[PDB]
């Protein structure tokens, strides 16, 4: 199981090579390279039977990083001010945290959360960053809320299911009011176009059933166009003038390749005819694995090329990795396993340097020297859960689905905001439902692909790629917006 | 101390109008006396949709203790427009935030609507402006990403002349000099070199652009940047790696190697070696050298340099 992902303890680590080419950058790098290296040296190595003495353990604090999330989860600070415009953010870290350390909220606390977001949602659509009366709606406070609600809600008349469920309409003509005609979304009223926007929309209106060919068209153009030559995708694309063509605006980030990747496979199970446009899956795997810091660095990912490993990319770039396999996988056979990245690598980076030092706050981090957040604790834990399980997207148990689904149930259709821009027919739109509900119920967790580094007093639950939330947490989430229960 | 605005004689005719949050709402906030007062006073401006001067100066107070602030950028922005204010006065205030460190997606954004609704015949200055910000702050993601669609949408409007076109190489090229390890330069340098409407790609243009890239890589071979531009200047072009091949074989083991701290093999000439492989329909030679990145010279990726060496046996 373990073959080709080699521990770093086991590799030799050494500093990038300067080719006598003094920079910037590699002063950088050669620092971080330093905080890296010098507490791996500290710390014990987390594969070893005899742990040796006088070194750091590298277990998982699982306990230190719950009183972290729960001693500013009912009151924050002052200086929080900077992130008032988030907080279904700081619910979303803090619950989806919760539930990969397997920690349970009372019932009592889950309404208050439910709560706090419905006085988010404004009645025009979508959730803003705050009360309705205090913030406009925006599509990343949405996706937030709306994962939120899948992990602390339920289906009783206080859980925020059926307020969802009522605001499906609504949610649907705040998505068309932010399309732009080239296919990009603004993030909001008057705000910027990005492919954060496209995804955060996306997983919304796929776990809604609120998805017409009017609010998909020219998206996966815009998408296909945020791919760069290195292989990742940039934040957004410029059509040039519908478009004779589009160009990449910026670098590869993780975080947008992320967002890309994980948009445009939620387009891949919209049956519309030569639809999605193409990427480049094998250019993706590649500028993915690349991302992948070197033994000296402890195995952890970097955002972009030639920039520093950072924990929260476990999740971006790591995260992104089994959908861009995926996607490989199928652009093969349509021409027609050792893990992708270092598995191992990534949960040592995790386990030993992106925890807070013992004894302390708890929480997890960039990088050493760096303070602890909610954000970096929630993308560490989600990234660790990738690199821990083995999730695959089944072909046979999404045809186990379209066995089960049930046509005849569902919640009314969203009428479109142009005539034509609703399904032919209802044939059409119950193939596209199904579709839709059926992949989206597609990753399973393979026997035998478990990898749990340090032991299982280490393993976290497991987070759905595309989604980031529990399976157990999707399913009767979207089985109930589908009326599949 | 503070005067609350209650007690102003400014805002007497205005009720404050408090945050509905519900009872016991989770992840709140302690707010200075300010920001809690401020917001009470812009949700009831808000709310009655006023549009006037102390609003908009209200707007100002609110994102200098929260730049990110997105919905009180949206009502400032609209304030601008319906009071017919100066937009090249709001620049300015502008420019006096990124002094004072603030910054966001939002300052950034807000930049690209005052310049889309100036509209300026020619936008040498902002050019300018922003270039002397990427000096301390290199690797600016939405700087660049600004750089990018400045570059993109005034061009569409045919404001960008070819000597404007060829200082920003120049300037491109310098900022490679200065850090060759630069992303973000060597992104920029595609846009002007390859993907912009306007490239100059004659046969000749890309001799030119392989010579530079080569003699990037020989000046720093360990440079994924160097590597990566290379791989998708070929890659965009169609060109054949073989030709190229022999500049890059000395680093397995046009502008030829010459440097002290060069550890061989460089794990992405081996991959360049194995893809010419592939190339000629060597399957077994390129399987060969995949494994040996695996198992030996990029252990890190073992598990997919595997994958690629499977994909040939
Ligand atoms: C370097 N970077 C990596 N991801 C981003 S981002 O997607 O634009 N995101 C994260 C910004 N960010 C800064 C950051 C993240 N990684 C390193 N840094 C310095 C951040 C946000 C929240 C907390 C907490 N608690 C701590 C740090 C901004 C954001 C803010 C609120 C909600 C959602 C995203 C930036
Ligand atoms: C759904 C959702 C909200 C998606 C998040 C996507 C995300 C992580 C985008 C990255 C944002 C980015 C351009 C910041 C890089 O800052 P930096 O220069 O400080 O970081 P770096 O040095 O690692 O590049
Ligand atoms: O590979 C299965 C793996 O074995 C377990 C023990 O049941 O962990 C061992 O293997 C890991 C990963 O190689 C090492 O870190 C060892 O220290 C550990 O004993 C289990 O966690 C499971 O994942
Ligand atoms: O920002 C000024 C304001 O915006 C408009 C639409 O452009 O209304 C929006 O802003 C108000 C106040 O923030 C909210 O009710 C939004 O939901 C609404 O879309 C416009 O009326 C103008 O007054
Ligand atoms: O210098 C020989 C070189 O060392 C190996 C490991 O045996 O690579 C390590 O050293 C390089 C520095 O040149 C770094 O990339 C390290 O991350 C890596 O562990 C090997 O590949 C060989 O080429
Ligand atoms: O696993 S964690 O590190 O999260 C939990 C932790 O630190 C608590 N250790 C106490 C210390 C006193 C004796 C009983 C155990
Ligand atoms: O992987 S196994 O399940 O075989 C063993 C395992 O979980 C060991 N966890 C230790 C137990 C003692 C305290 C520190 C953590
Ligand atoms: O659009 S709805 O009718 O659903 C609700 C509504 O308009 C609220 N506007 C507030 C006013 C204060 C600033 C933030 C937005
Ligand atoms: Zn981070």
């Amino acid at each position: 199981a373990t073959e080709f992902t080699p521990s770093v303890y086991s590799l030799v680590s050494k500093p990038l090579p300067s080719n006598s080419r003094p920079s910037a950058t590699l002063d950088e790098q050669a620092e971080t390279e330093d905080l890296i290296s010098q507490l791996f040296d500290l710390t014990a190595d987390p594969n070893a039977l005899v742990s040796e003495h006088g070194k750091r353990y590298s277990g998982l604090r699982k306990q230190e990083h719950t009183q972290f999330l729960a001693s500013s989860f009912f009151q924050l600070p002052g200086k929080f001010v900077s992130l008032d415009a988030s907080r279904p953010w700081l619910v979303f870290w803090t619950v989806h945290s919760l539930d990969l350390l397997g920690v349970a909220l009372d019932q009592g606390t889950k309404d208050r959360v439910v709560s706090t977001l419905l006085h988010f949602l404004s009645p025009k659509g979508g959730f803003g960053g705050g009360p309705a009366n205090s913030q406009i709606p925006h599509l990343l406070p949405t996706y937030a809320s709306v994962c939120s609600l899948a992990i602390a809600g339920n289906d009783s008349s206080t859980g925020g299911w059926k307020d969802l469920a009522a605001a499906r309409q609504s949610i649907y003509e705040f998505f068309m009011r932010c399309k732009r005609p080239d296919g990009g979304f603004v993030v909001c009223e008057g705000g910027e176009v990005d492919v954060r926007g496209t995804y955060c929309l996306l997983v919304v209106a796929t776990l809604l059933d609120i998805i017409t060919p009017e609010l998909l068209h020219n998206v996966d153009k815009f998408v296909s166009a945020c791919q760069t030559y290195e292989g990742g995708f940039a934040c957004a694309s410029f059509p040039f003038p519908e478009p004779s063509c589009r160009v990449s605006m910026a670098e590869a980030h993780g975080g947008y390749t992320s967002c890309s990747l994980n948009s445009h496979f939620l387009l891949t199970s919209v049956p519309l005819p030569s639809f999605p446009l193409s990427i480049d899956a094998n250019a993706a795997l590649r500028w993915t694995v690349l991302q992948q810091g070197e033994p000296i660095e402890g195995g952890g990912f970097r955002g972009r090329t030639n920039k520093l490993v950072d924990g929260c990319y476990s999740w971006w770039v790591g995260g992104g990795a089994p959908v861009a396999e995926e996607l490989v996988r199928r652009e093969k056979s349509r021409k027609v396993i050792p893990p992708i990245f270092n598995r191992v690598a990534l949960q040592e980076f995790t386990l030993v340097a992106a925890q807070q030092d013992p004894g302390s706050t708890g929480g997890l981090r960039d990088k050493p020297g760096k303070r602890p957040d909610q954000y970096h604790t929630c993308n560490n834990l989600s990234g660790l859960s990738i690199a821990q399980h083995k999730m695959s997207h089944s072909p046979s148990t999404v045809s186990s689905n379209r066995l089960k689904f049930d046509a005849s149930k569902g919640l009314p259709a969203v009428k479109p905001v142009a005539p034509g821009g609703g399904w032919k027919n209802e044939d059409e739109r119950q193939n596209a439902r199904r579709e839709i509900w059926a992949n989206a119920l597609g990753w399973i967790e393979e026997e035998g692909g478990e990898i749990i580094v340090g032991g299982k007093d280490n393993r976290i639950n497991t987070t759905t790629p595309v989604f980031n939330i529990l399976g157990l947490r999707l399913k009767p989430f979207i089985n109930y917006f589908y009326c599949q229960e | 101390t503070y005067i609350p605005m209650s007690q102003r004689r400014s805002w007497a005719d205005v009720k404050p109008i408090m945050q509905d949050d519900g009872p016991n709402p989770v992840v709140p906030i302690m707010y200075s006396e300010e920001y809690k007062d401020a917001m009470d006073y812009f949700r009831a401006i808000a709310a009655k949709e006023e549009k006037s001067e102390r609003a908009l100066e209200l707007t100002e107070i609110i994102v200098r203790m929260n730049p990110a602030h997105y919905t009180v950028w949206q009502y400032r922005f609209s304030l601008l427009t319906s009071l017919n204010k100066s937009l090249e006065d709001e620049l300015r205030l502008m420019n006096e935030f990124a002094v004072q460190n603030l910054k966001s997606y939002q300052v950034w954004h807000h930049r690209l609507l005052l310049l889309d609704r100036i509209s300026p015949q020619d936008p040498v200055s902002e050019i300018e402006y922003i270039h002397g910000s990427l000096l301390p702050d290199p690797k600016n993601y939405h700087t660049w990403a600004y750089l990018h669609w400045l570059y993109s949408h005034f061009s569409t409007l045919g404001r960008i002349s070819e000597a404007q076109w060829g200082s920003e190489l120049d300037w491109c090229n310098e900022m490679l000099r200065v850090d060759g390890r630069n992303n973000s330069a060597w992104g920029w340098r595609w846009y002007l070199r390859v993907s912009r409407p306007g490239a100059e790609t004659s046969s000749r243009s890309l001799q030119d652009e392989l010579i530079y890239i080569l003699k990037s890589i020989h000046l720093i071979p360990h440079n994924v940047s160097a590597w990566n531009y290379l791989r998708g200047f070929l890659k965009h072009f169609s060109l054949p790696l073989v030709p190229i091949l022999p500049a890059i074989l000395p680093y397995t083991a046009f502008p030829m190697p010459s440097p002290e701290d060069t550890p061989l093999p460089v794990p992405l000439a081996l991959e360049y070696l194995a893809d010419s492989f592939i190339e000629q329909n060597r399957v077994d030679d390129a399987a060969k050298v995949f494994e040996k990145l695996s198992s030996e010279y990029d252990q890190m990726r073992a598990g997919y340099w595997e994958f690629r060496r499977r994909e040939c046996a």
